[PDB]
């Protein structure tokens, strides 16, 4: 596939330029829900969808439906597996 | 014990005020508004004769519709109630007595303050033209010397001074002026002539409705004006 | 909500549940083998555990359906033999069944 | 566009299992999220049929317990 | 046999239907270094 | 006026097209549909002795339905109308006339082109039937010299091609050819005989049903074609 | 073909059951529903003229009892039910029959245990009491040597404690004696006067209801008792 592997430093700049949010919330978890929160360490809020192609908005259910971000939600809607890495 | 026919229609009207009732021995049966504050009560051709608590009266009265007439009902063996055919043997399920609360006794009605009657086709009028109009509560008062009849839509008018719909029976040649106020849930009456009565002591009122096969002594509404 | 201890378990052949005695506790001397129940433990539901593949039955036969759903104690793979005695062990006061 | 014919919707939903073969759950399931149907408004799109053969093969499969087996 | 999970699957299937043959992808846990050095400000690429 | 069951019965008919109505000075009626499709219009026995808006025909006709036939309607004090009869009263605000929806002047329809006459048992069977396979389009035509009703379902049938049902609407002796589309949402003639009088140029349209009592008028759909 | 009201009436009271149907050219239909528990059937007076299967009973014979009963019964051109009514031709999709559970045979039952026989009011009068009591059980037990039934509702009463209904249904000469147990969701043709064969050995049974038009092979519960 690939050629070589290089290596070098990132301007904070570039490290924007990586992360899909920010993180401010220092907690996570709703403990009654057990599910993330707002706008913390683990939400999906940055991270994705603990499903897949659906979060708690309940809205988006087929392929018709996926993609497009929520607003209850606020999260865009896809497969589980780009949370693992974003 | 049989029940008639028209023991069944006055069994109807008084399960429209209950869904269940605790039948007592006698000529007679009764019943009360879950807050007691319209009442029915009818002395009827049927004499009761084994005290039964029913919980679905309207039910029960299916289940009497179901069965012929004549079938013998008592209280069975363990307490319930058997209904007994030449072939059928149905064993409704007797009621407890503080499952469906019942009147304490039939109403001693004061006497009437003032009195009127309302015809057959009049309470038919009013209580059916009451859906065209959205009548909510009723307002009979001392009107051009007239026990009226102002259908008040007290959702749309709670100080009932926008009439939709009047009824005037007949003038009440009177001074002592009033407005009896008195929901249009309170007419659990069926059809027909119910005579009138308007009791009005201090701020505890009632209309009695007389009408041909039962009493319904209706407690006014806390904003029914009297004054003599 | 607590769980049971009853025989009573769903999608599991009656097959297997025939072995296991009224209140759910296998007998004396029933040879066993792995991938199998020696007691029938449930548990309610829960809500975001719900695929759609039981939303239609709980859809049509009114959601006293799926309240419940198996913790059953297994034989652990790889092991046969057979019982020797079962310890049952419950509250005071509270119930005691026909083992105990 | 509108699809209200309940028992067109039976022609329809006996090719998934017919056609694919996994069962009639599984293919009216996958029916119902493929057009985004909930499970408290279907008895305006699933034929009055499907829904027997169902409760058959659900309780053949044994999805709950003896429970329901008696009724 | 250890990692490529898309590739794991792929050969799987391969096998249960009668065809021996491999697809090579690229390892898994690798990535997940990737990102581990990408962690701190080590800016790691993969050139062309 | 005091509007006849018959007279009434043909309001509540007309209510099918708008429950806002402009009933105007005469013996008549004029009414048309919210989306300017369908077109209704009945000459009556009685006198409409005042113009009057209304919101709510059904629930008119209901109030006039249950009071004595001695009612008096006329124009209240407050510019809206009164039911009144021999010994209560109905009051019934009238809606604006700047908030109801209608024809300026009734539709004569002075021209057709295809003449068909359509009976009673038919008109109710194709009501129910399509309702009963989900026809939701009529289409006029001629197939083997008739001018016949195929009925359709669009979302389904979208070029009306699946004859699950014909209808013949008389015999045909005539070169004009056409689809005369009604789509079923304008489908309100009660029961009573209809010439049904068709007429089309360009792209308008236009079916007419004079009946026994009334005329309605619908707009044939964009897809009606001619050719003459 | 054409079906007389009686051949519609079968029709009518086998979408009870089942929805649809698998018929095939004769004269007799059957039916059973999927669980296999029940099984009516009837031969027809009139005929049938060709194999289909009709996934929607109900809109079908609705949709023919809106046309005079001289509408033909053929095949349609496109494969599906073209009844030529008087004056149209209606089309009705063919089911495919795979698609609907036909039986293969007709349910024979095998010599009966006991014998006893249900009449019109008898029947029609435990169908609605049934309602009136929920009862979901009904057990056909012997009384002094008396089949008779006790009604029950299982859900209230596991080993069916509560008799909330009793019937004589006749005599059975012997003491040979039983509860045949049956649900109320089983009890499904239309009121009537019956015969009542009962066959039962060890663990199965088969209730053999016949009737004026039809009979009824309905599997009895697993729960009931017998010896003979
Ligand atoms: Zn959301």
């Amino acid at each position: 596939e690939f050629d070589a592997i290089k290596i070098a430093l990132a301007s904070p700049d570039m490290i924007r330029s990586w992360s899909f949010g920010e993180v401010k919330k220092p907690e996570t978890i709703n403990y009654r829900t057990f599910k993330p929160e707002r706008d913390g360490l683990f939400c999906a809020r940055i991270f994705g969808p603990v499903k897949d192609y659906e979060c708690l908005c309940g809205k988006y259910k087929r392929l018709k439906h996926r993609g497009v971000i929520c607003e209850k939600c606020g999260v865009e809607v896809t497969q589980t597996k780009v949370r693992r890495e974003r | 014990m049989k029940l008639s026919k028209d023991t069944t229609a006055l069994l109807k009207n008084f399960a429209t005020i209950n869904s269940g009732i605790m039948l007592k021995s006698g000529q007679f049966i009764m019943t009360r508004a879950v807050n007691g504050t319209t009442y029915a009560e009818a002395n009827i051709s049927d004499v009761i004769d084994f005290d039964v608590a029913i919980y679905d009266l309207n039910g029960f009265l299916g289940i009497l519709s179901l069965v012929n007439d004549d079938a013998e009902i008592s209280q069975s063996e363990d307490g319930n109630i058997k209904i007994a055919d030449a072939r059928s043997t149905i064993f409704w399920p007797a009621a407890d007595p503080s499952t469906v609360v019942a009147p304490n006794k039939p109403i001693p009605f004061p006497v009437a303050s003032a009195v009127t009657e309302i015809k057959a086709e009049d309470l038919q009028q009013l209580l059916r033209v009451s859906r065209g109009l959205q009548i909510d509560t009723i307002a009979i008062t001392v009107k051009e010397g007239k026990i009226v009849i102002n259908g008040f839509n007290k959702v749309e008018d709670s100080a009932l001074t926008r009439v939709k719909y009047s009824l005037t029976l007949g003038d009440y040649d009177g001074e002592n002026t009033f407005n009896f106020i008195i929901n249009m849930a309170n007419m659990k009456m069926q059809p027909g002539n119910y005579k009138l009565l308007l009791w009005a002591k201090g701020k505890q009122g009632a209309a009695k409705f007389e009408g041909e096969h039962a009493n319904y002594v209706v407690a006014l509404e806390a904003d029914s004006t009297h004054d003599f | 909500g607590p769980e049971e201890i009853t025989a009573d378990i769903p999608n599991v052949g009656e097959a297997a549940l025939s072995k296991l005695d009224e209140s759910g506790i296998v007998y004396i001397g029933a040879e066993v083998t792995g991938g199998d129940i020696l007691v029938g433990k449930v548990t309610p539901k829960g809500e975001t555990q719900l695929t759609p593949e039981e939303k239609l039955l709980r859809a049509i036969f009114g959601e006293k359906a799926s309240d419940v759903k198996d913790s059953s104690l297994r034989v652990p793979n790889g092991v046969s033999g057979t019982v020797i005695d079962v310890q049952v062990f419950t509250r005071d006061g509270v119930e005691k069944d026909k083992r105990a | 566009a509108k699809l209200l014919d309940r028992q067109e919707n039976g022609f329809i939903i006996e090719k998934m299992v017919e056609e694919f073969g996994m069962s009639y759950l599984e293919a009216t399931t996958a029916f119902l999220e493929e057009n985004s149907i909930p499970e408290t408004q279907f008895a305006k799109f699933i034929p009055s049929g499907i829904i027997e053969k169902i409760q058959s093969e659900a309780i053949d499969e044994n999805l709950l317990r003896p429970s329901v087996v008696r009724c | 046999k250890s990692d490529d999970v898309n590739g794991r699957t792929k050969m799987y299937k391969n096998i249960v239907d009668g065809n021996h043959q491999m697809e090579p992808g690229m390892p898994e846990s690798f990535n997940v270094l990737l990102k581990e050095i990408r962690s701190l400000g080590i800016n790691i690429e993969l050139e062309d």
